[PDB]
């Protein structure tokens, strides 16, 4: 965590959709957005931190 | 000279501005444009917004 | 019925996604309750149920 | 088996209420007492309190 991890992802098309195929999470947790209006938007850059 | 009446319709046309302008205000929700509301929110979420 | 655990958020009105769209879908204007448990011990198999 | 919760299997059971309108037939177990008339008095009529 000290160390965390940034990836950047941009020109790409991003379906939210299959998050929950990658990891056994139960729920998004999200801010200023919802979860399934994701699909409907666009963004200028996304930023992964893990 | 006309004071008055140049007042009255002052009056009113500020009024009426200021209304316009109250649109833009966000009275605590996450944006004042109903459009971003609907199109970045659920149903439950955007109804409290 | 029997369902995944990330899609048991899509048991409650207003909702949307492959189980809510596809499968089962919840009224908005819906009263009443769900109730959600874990059955790992008994929908599961070692081959994959 | 040794899937994450997020993949496990859930049970789910929805009830759905049907309230008012028509007479009912679900009922909580509540005893009923005498109907008592021309006094000013706490009532709950099928739980219309």
């Amino acid at each position: 965590v000290y160390a965390w991890n940034r990836k950047r992802i941009s020109n790409c098309v991003a379906d939210y959709s299959v998050l929950y195929n990658f990891a056994p999470f139960f729920a998004f947790k999200c801010y200023g957005v919802s979860p399934t209006k994701l699909n409907d938007l666009c963004f200028t850059n996304v930023y992964a931190d893990s | 000279a006309l004071g008055k009446l140049q007042d009255v319709v002052n009056h009113n046309a500020q009024a009426l501005n200021t209304l316009v302008k109250q649109l833009s205000s966000k009275f605590g929700a996450i944006s004042s444009v109903l459009n971003d509301i609907l199109s970045r929110l659920d149903k439950v979420e955007a109804e409290v917004q | 019925f029997v369902i995944r655990g990330n899609e048991v958020s899509q048991i409650a009105p207003g909702q949307t996604g492959n189980i809510a769209d596809y499968n089962y879908k919840l009224p908005d204007d819906f009263t009443g309750c769900v109730i959600a448990w874990n059955s790992n011990k008994l929908d599961s198999k070692v081959g994959g149920n | 088996p040794t899937y994450g919760v997020g993949h496990q299997p859930y049970r789910v059971v929805v009830l759905s209420f049907e309230l008012l309108h028509a007479p009912a037939t679900v009922c909580g177990p509540k005893k009923s007492t005498n109907l008592v008339k021309n006094k000013c008095v706490n009532f709950n009529f099928n739980g219309l309190t």
